[PDB]
């Protein structure tokens, strides 16, 4: 029975041929010379400029389609190539990280037999989002078309949408409520969803009533067909033109192009050696507005991601995570995939930004994933859908890691201090001013700051690490599609992490609920820790915190000419808005993430975007600079003073200028008080070692650190030597009184009947 | 199949068993009986024996 | 959704009318020779031909190194290219 | 490729943006860094050669007569062994309690102490900040780098690895 | 250029900032594949209005009309004062949602106007539902701000030439290309619609030229005094995007798909001081040509002077010889500034010059075409730039072009392009007509009635100004079209 | 192109048209006498009670096929024999609320013309539970096969087991904790789960991945297939010996 594949293989030989010769020979496919590259030079960038534009163009045409403004006007879509193995070679920009994870739906598809049942055939349409397959969150949702030619397989298309809701407990996309898979939404693993390119009557109407946003949806569905039936007939036109012959040798040569690729950079722009480097987010579950339903979840932790990164002689580098900590029962959950996939978006973004953008670099990078841990869950029941609470904050502190060799090396213009938190998310649901069924997300938090440089400061309101083509989309777009009005947009003043280059600033918005009927919202951010840190000095960006105003009794305050509040929360510590609404139920506080509560007409929700981390020792920056950023909205005045040192007078024009015999002597005046305030390490050593052996943490922190340990022995020995702990000193999770269910027993997908998983990964 | 309550008596094929594709037979001779009793589509060896 | 709706109105005008000359020699006539400039490319100066367009005739062509002017519009031809003109006025750059 | 006063420019945060894009925009330069760290050299008060920067205030050295190498900050401190962290011979800073994260932080900005920790680290004779960590409560200081100094210069660099005594 | 007039701005209060916040996509805006991943390649200009230019009014009017917040009309008046005392020179209003109910922006436009009268000052308002009513708010307030920035110098411009010619006899009146490839009336006051209007112009004319001699695939190349623009006409027809980016910001007008690089006939040459690198323009010389004309006063050499030196210009034929270009000029201050601090010859300073120019053309012209995704054998070149004849062997080089024509009215190729271009007016009417797939054609036919009533509304409307501009209605060919979705 | 129908209707002309004669007439299908009953007593008996134990059979059968003592000891599924406009004929006993359910399930296919698209064909396998077009509750899971004779639909059958979960926020059936549809459990609207008698395997791997009681849920798909199929070829030899008239 002949194999579908080009050759006459099956698609499970053909990919199990190339691993084969790419494990013996540590190339892709066992590609020792690129025939075409290297002979027919010209032929292979037509063909690869001209496949380029087509899935730049596909996307851009495609996004037309959307209701959401997600999708139109943010680009939160992607288009992928792929290979019959499932390798791509080539993508449009946007939110690329789907390049992997669709690719391991193909390879699933390969790995367990679709090719027998349900079968590829052309003309076919599959839809998937299975994050238990590798994808990062259910409202992410992919299109995968098989291409023929002549009766054969020679690749497959991939369309990506973000959703606005998939109908988890949670109104909104990033949604809170649910704790387990079972209420993290409609869940989709490989669906035959279409034949003879016709979708499936049933399809449609079971996955339309799954959900809130359903004409949204409907219309994300016609964004991926559409942009992979241009995809599609975009290849047939150029091979039809150019020749099977050399678009085949192409299909494979432009994935070891992407692995000589970063090879080459790495080794131009990097140093050899190891690099350490670990990142924190905050999960407070404990807190009464976090309404879960299962009492085995009411626990405050830490994500704990630890990176050993190795850069060796030969241009190879392996990043390694031991210590990292367990997955938990909220939706921050990620996958070997999702984690892998988010860290070569990274290198999109710094390494190999002229290189050939396809899975090259994924087979140039080694990957150790400890399993059980958040990153690499063995576990069926976890919940994804807001993977990038933890994801987002692991990534951050590798681009400090890699800015390290360049900034040694000379490369300043390509060191940064690592991405924002790609956060808060403003999210909720009920009847919108349609009088429909509804669901929010915004995606302002695609324009929070970025990390400063070694040259200059970040940029403020500008990417998030899923894309950094940022977009805050327009007022005017946005209350389209959310019953709410704005009262503000502003940058959002020392958000910025600071330092001699300071970090990007967040912005802000502040909305009023607005023909809104039976309606909720949350909110999804970090609080209590800041994922990102400065580099070389500089300090981390702001962390999180909430505003929300309920029966602001707006509508008289409006209406007979009082005081209204507008624009941004400009100094939460001196807040103005509060004592212009003496009746209100005011909700101000560090709690950053929350389930669904009730608001009604008027009421005052605070969406915040954070700031990216700063560069240097604060009071190296230029004066100038502190001064403008204080007239420009970037820092408040008061610390001016106290962090750079700097002395400013506000002239008679108003605007602040720099006092330059003063600001010398301040920053005189505090290198002496950092003397003076500051001990030996030694000596801060043992009081905190002291605090340690008494056990002396919250239950969070001692949680972190025992979940820890159990998955990462090589940590806990080296904290144990770090701190020179006896071996009397020991941490079980089960003395720290809080829930540990999940920390022993647990269950795999692998375990299931006719599983065969893929694994990318050292684990 | 492996997670049942109740089962199937069959009348051994061979006499004498030993030898891998005489558990194969075995199975197969289960299976058999199974579609009989049942249903071709009742089989689910997917759960094991 | 019909979101709008659009009406167009067109008036005839007299369009350009593009030349369509008879095509002859391809040896340029001796009127059109008006000399030769110091023409420096490649290191290297050579007495490079000018011509003027007018006096240039369907067919022609014109070897670099060579300018071709008129009363306003120089079109340079170095050496290492050569140039022809059509009925339509139109010339065409050959690399050569 | 690129000019000298152009890299300086790089490096005093004064450099023209259609360098600054070229230089990221296209291949590097295989000089920058023997160019770079003689920028830095000459910005020195002490003639030990400088072997890799750590920071903008911090470098790897190797001094002019024992030829040991060390940590160095640029005033002059000698911290530890190369192959040590530095921060350990360093001076401290803690902010964990919410007194101390307000005067960084408005209120509400700040990170809670009791999840998250700002340590500051210190040159003990000139009170430079050469690195601030924000782990949690217990958590190891951190060797941020060990880097393969001798296959950079043999391997990637094509040049003698510097005289080396322990 | 950014050499606009210092205008100020009104918006709502609490969202001054979005001006100077780019929406954040203008930290990326016409990037490269590989610019727009590398994410520190992104870069925000200057806002066109600062923020201490700008101010708020206490208004707010939700997505269909209703004034949740009814404006104050005191934080009106205040704004107005503020931006008279920083003494702007022009004012621009952009309120949330004007264009479906501009009661209050207009409202706001009335008190600035009332303030700006008891100042004295003169400093014109803009409204933005006046202008551009259409949504997305970044894009409407960029385009008005055009209006106040860079429209106003040239407003004169129209109105001087329209009278200087009616003066003098011509019975119609004038039109102007716009940026979608039709022409509109000189008398609009949405100026902003005509800012590209001379490379159209030019777009236009190697269209009509295709079309009579069946290029079907053509790139157009042109170099002016100041510029290199660049466009492909792919199968009989130019792109038009919807909303658009043009010099880094988001507009509200249809746009034709084209490209240039700052480079021309009089782009100045300069050293960088440390580098000793020559840096050709941005800016120009223009009219005056450059050193070589001695009464231009002009002392930095341009491009043009090194056409001089090189024998690529004929000094007595600038203009047909109405024009005294003297070649010593061009070769002593080529010397002095170019030749000698870089220790060449005043030929090897000029052929330099030339050089680069040429290969940064060429990898341009070669590069847009790459990025669309053709080849270059793909397409025919059209070379018509006026000066851009003396430099198609340089662009053109080996690029592998099906053809490379440059036709003899090369130098006034985009007024051919307005000669040739459609004499035809356009209307549009907006309309809310809604119908499910199963519907009865009773709701179907009323549904009809009404688009067909605006079809008539419309075509009166046609044929009412092709009267004022004396044509009857039988000369008026007429073509129905509307929007679905 | 013509209905699949016995008669060369569609289901929807067929059902409508037997609609509409009971709303005219004020009895089932128009039928103000019963032609079999009346003028062949005997034969419609010998059908009736050779029909009725085939299903009672069929049920008592199958239930031997499942883990959960839900099904295996307490006898929580049930039978179902329709005709092609979806009424009911005959069933087993046990949770005979599920005459209804299926055969509301099977009407809202026909209403939504599941005809054109994905298609009634032989062989086929549909599988459903979707409360909204009236079933209880998710955890009751109906299996319905079309049974086709000479290339035409006669009939229906339909399989209902009680599974132990699926999937909602609450571990269990009658479950707690979820407060809306969005938690409420794996929720199947009339989907095509099989062709030629066979499960389409992206069924099986995401279906089994919703549940928690896996081989539990698993066999209790045996367990309606395996009655389903009894129940058809319980026809066809019934058909084959008495006539299609009759
Ligand atoms: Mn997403
Ligand atoms: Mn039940
Ligand atoms: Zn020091």
């Amino acid at each position: 029975t002949r194999g579908i594949v080009r050759g006459g293989e099956t698609l499970k030989e053909h990919r199990d041929r190339l691993m084969a010769a790419t494990k013996a020979t540590g190339r892709y496919a066992g590609l020792k010379t690129l025939e075409l590259r290297e002979r027919e030079p010209i032929l292979y960038n037509k063909l690869f400029s001209r496949l380029r534009a087509g899935v730049v163009d596909a996307r851009e045409t495609a996004k037309k389609i959307a209701a959401s403004p997600i999708v139109e006007q943010e680009g939160e879509l992607c288009f992928t190539l792929y290979n019959a193995a499932g390798d791509s070679l080539l993508t449009s920009t946007g939110i690329i990280i789907h390049v992997g994870t669709m690719g391991a739906a193909i390879k699933y598809m390969i790995e367990n037999n679709w090719e027998a049942n349900p079968g590829v055939h052309d003309k076919d349409i599959f839809c998937n989002n299975d994050s238990l397959i590798g994808n990062v969150h259910p409202c992410d949702i992919h299109t995968i078309v098989p291409i023929f030619w002549e009766g054969e397989l020679i690749g497959w298309v991939g369309g990506v949408t973000h959703v606005i809701d998939t109908g988890a407990v949670g109104p909104g996309s990033m949604a809170t409520g649910q704790v387990q898979r079972f209420g993290d939404g409609y869940s989709i693993t490989c669906r035959k969803v279409g034949a003879n390119d016709t979708l499936f009557r049933d399809w449609l109407h079971e996955s339309q009533r799954m959900v809130r946003t359903t004409r949204y949806w409907m219309l994300d569905e016609r964004t991926r067909i559409a942009g992979c039936h241009m995809i599609r007939k975009l290849v047939e036109e150029v091979v039809a033109e150019e020749g099977i012959e050399a678009y085949w040798k192409f299909a494979y040569e432009a994935v070891e192009h992407g692995r000589l690729g970063l090879q080459a950079r790495i080794k131009a722009m990097t140093i050899p050696g190891t690099y350490r480097q670990v990142g924190f987010v905050d999960v407070p579950y404990a807190h009464e507005d976090v309404r879960v339903p299962s009492d085995f979840a009411k626990l405050d932790t830490i994500m704990h991601a630890p990176c050993e990164m190795t850069i060796r002689r030969d241009g190879t580098w392996r990043l390694d995570f031991e210590g990292s900590s367990r997955w938990g029962w909220h939706t921050y959950n990620a996958h070997q995939v999702s984690f892998t996939s988010g860290i070569w978006v990274m290198m999109t973004q710094t390494l190999i930004p002229s290189e050939m953008i396809n899975d090259g670099a994924a087979y140039g990078t080694e990957f150790r994933l400890p399993k059980g841990t958040w990153m690499n869950p063995d576990d069926r029941r976890v919940a994804f859908s807001y993977s990038w609470h933890f994801l987002v904050s692991a990534w951050t502190a590798l681009w400090r890691g890699l800015s390290r060799s360049y900034f040694g090396r000379g490369y300043l213009e390509e060191v940064n201090a690592g991405n924002a938190n790609t956060s808060n998310w403003l999210q909720g649901g009920g009847f919108n001013q349609y009088d429909e069924i509804h669901a929010v997300n915004s995606f302002e938090c695609a324009a929070n700051g970025t990390g400063a440089t070694a040259v200059q400061d970040g940029l403020s309101h500008a990417a998030a690490i899923w894309n950094p083509e940022g977009d805050m989309g327009d007022m005017e777009i946005w209350e389209l599609a959310e019953p709410l009005v704005y009262l503000g947009r502003q940058i959002k003043a020392s958000s910025g992490g600071s330092g001699k280059y300071r970090g990007g600033c967040g912005f802000e918005s502040l909305r009023m609920v607005w023909n809104a009927k039976d309606w909720t919202m949350f909110f999804m951010g970090n609080g209590h820790i800041s994922s990102d840190w400065g580099l070389m000095g500089g300090y981390p960006a702001a962390s999180g915190y909430r505003f929300a105003a309920h029966k602001t009794n707006l509508k008289e305050l409006i209406a007979s000419g009082a005081e209204i509040p507008l624009g941004g929360d400009t100094d939460p510590e001196n807040p103005t808005w509060d004592a212009m609404l003496p009746d209100a139920q005011i909700k101000r506080d560090k709690q950053a993430i929350t389930t669904e509560e009730m608001f009604s007409d008027y009421d005052l929700y605070l969406n915040y975007m954070r700031g990216g981390p700063g560069f240097g020792d604060p009071l190296d920056r230029e004066p100038q600079a502190v001064a403008d950023d204080i007239n420009g909205g970037y820092v408040l005045e008061r610390f001016a003073g106290e962090v750079y040192g700097v002395v400013v007078r506000k002239g008679a024009d108003g605007q602040y200028g720099v006092d330059e015999a003063g600001t010398a002597a301040a920053r005189a005046q505090i290198r002496k008080d950092r003397l003076a305030k500051s001990v030996p390490v030694s000596e801060w050593m043992k009081g905190e070692r002291e605090k340690i052996l008494a056990k002396d943490a919250g239950t969070q922190v001692r949680q972190m650190f025992a979940a820890s340990f159990k998955l990462g022995p090589r940590f806990e020995k080296d904290f144990r030597t770090f701190w020179s702990l006896p071996d009397s000193w020991t941490l079980p999770e089960e003395e720290i009184g809080v829930p540990t269910y999940g920390s022993r027993y647990s269950m795999d997908i692998s375990e299931l009947p006719d599983v065969h998983t893929v694994q990318f990964v050292e684990e | 199949y492996r997670g049942q309550l109740n089962d199937l008596e069959i009348e051994s094929p061979l006499a004498q068993a030993h030898t891998a594709a005489d558990w194969d037979q075995l199975t197969d001779a289960f299976n058999a009986t199974y579609g009989r009793v049942y249903a071709a589509s009742a089989r689910s060896p997917e759960l094991g024996y | 959704s019909v979101t709008g709706a659009i009406m167009r109105g067109m008036v005839p005008i007299p369009k350009p009318k593009i030349p369509k000359e008879p095509e002859e020699g391809e040896t340029p006539p001796e009127s059109a020779k008006i000399g030769t400039r110091k023409f420096y490319r490649k290191k290297r100066w050579v007495d490079a031909q000018l011509y003027h367009m007018e006096s240039l005739r369907p067919g022609n062509r014109v070897m670099g190194p060579a300018v071709i002017e008129s009363d306003a519009t120089t079109f340079v031809v170095p050496d290492g290219f050569e140039t022809w003109l059509d009925g339509h006025r139109l010339f065409h750059l050959r690399e050569v | 490729a690129y000019t000298r006063s152009k890299i300086v420019d790089l490096v005093d945060g004064k450099i023209d943006p259609d360098t600054l894009h070229q230089m990221l925009s296209t291949p590097k330069d295989p000089e920058r860094f023997v160019t770079y760290v003689e920028i830095l050299q000459e910005r020195m008060p002490w003639d030990d050669k400088i072997i890799l920067p750590l920071g903008p205030k911090l470098f790897i050295v190797q001094q002019k007569v024992s030829k040991k190498w060390t940590v160095r900050c640029e005033c002059g401190h000698d911290f530890c062994d190369w192959k040590d962290n530095w921060k350990l011979s360093a001076r401290v800073h803690v902010r964990d309690t919410p007194q101390k994260m307000e005067e960084i932080y408005p209120r509400l900005m700040a990170p809670t102490p009791s999840w998250q920790v700002i340590r500051e680290y210190f040159c003990p004779e000139c009170g430079t900040l050469h690195d601030v960590e924000a782990p949690t409560p217990w958590y190891p200081v951190i060797h941020d780098f060990s880097p393969d100094i001798e296959g950079f210069y043999q391997e990637w660099l094509g040049l003698p690895v510097p005289e080396r005594a322990d | 250029q950014r050499k606009g007039l210092k205008c100020g701005l009104i918006v709502n209060r609490g969202m001054e900032d979005f001006h100077r916040m780019g929406r954040a996509v203008q930290s990326h805006l016409g990037y490269a594949y590989e610019d727009r991943i590398h994410l520190n390649t992104h870069r925000y200009d200057p806002p066109l209005v600062p923020r201490h230019l700008t101010r708020g009014v206490v208004e707010r009017t939700d997505m269909i009309g209703t004034q949740v917040i009814p404006l104050r009309e005191d934080t009106a008046r205040d704004a107005a004062r503020d931006l008279i005392a920083a003494d702007a020179e022009g004012i621009v209003i952009s309120l949330l949602h004007s264009y479906k109910n501009p009661e209050n922006e207009r409202r706001v436009r009335d008190i600035v106007l009332e303030e700006v009268e008891k100042s004295g000052k003169k400093i014109p308002v803009f409204a933005s539902a006046d202008y551009y009513p259409v949504r997305k708010e970044t894009h409407r307030t960029n385009t008005t701000i055009l209006e106040g920035y860079a429209a106003e110098p040239s407003r004169q411009t129209l109105s001087k030439i329209s009278n200087a010619f009616k003066e003098r006899g011509t019975k119609f009146d004038f039109r102007v290309m716009a940026t979608h490839g039709g022409t509109i009336s000189w008398k609009a006051k949405e100026l902003a619609r005509t800012i590209v209007s001379g490379p159209i112009g030019g777009v236009i004319g190697a269209k009509y030229l295709g079309e009579v001699l069946g290029y079907k695939n053509i790139a157009c190349s042109d170099i002016g005094g100041t510029s290199f623009d660049v466009a492909l006409i792919t199968q009989g027809e130019m792109t038009i995007k919807n909303d658009p980016d043009m010099a880094r910001l988001v507009l509200s007008l249809p746009l034709v798909a084209m490209d240039s690089v700052g480079a021309g006939a009089g782009s100045f040459i300069r050293l960088d001081p440390y580098t000793r690198a020559i840096k050709l323009g941005p800016d120009s010389a223009g009219y005056r040509v450059g050193v070589c004309w001695k009464e231009s006063g002009i002392e930095t050499v341009t491009i043009s002077d090194c056409h001089m030196v090189l024998g690529y210009l004929n000094p007595d034929n600038f203009l047909g010889g109405a024009v005294k270009l003297d070649r010593q000029r061009s070769v002593d201050a080529i010397k002095a500034q170019i030749a000698d601090p870089l220790g060449l010859s005043v030929e090897d300073a000029a052929a330099g010059v030339i050089e680069l120019l040429d290969s940064d053309l060429r990898d341009y012209l070669r590069s847009m075409i790459s990025g669309k995704g053709y080849s270059p054998a793909s397409f025919v070149c059209f070379s018509y730039g006026g000066a851009g004849p003396v430099h198609t062997y340089g662009y053109t080089e080996g690029l592998g072009f099906e053809d490379v024509i440059v036709p003899a009215w090369a130098a006034g190729f985009s007024a051919f392009g307005c000669a040739a271009a459609d004499f035809e007016y356009r209307y549009d009417k907006s309309l809310d007509i809604n119908m499910p797939t199963e519907t009865p054609d009773t709701d179907k036919e009323k549904a009809a009635a009404t688009l067909q009533a605006a079809w008539e509304e419309l075509t009166k409307n046609v044929l009412e100004e092709f009267k004022l501009n004396g044509y009857s209605a039988d000369q008026v060919t007429l073509q129905p079209g509307y929007r679905m979705q």
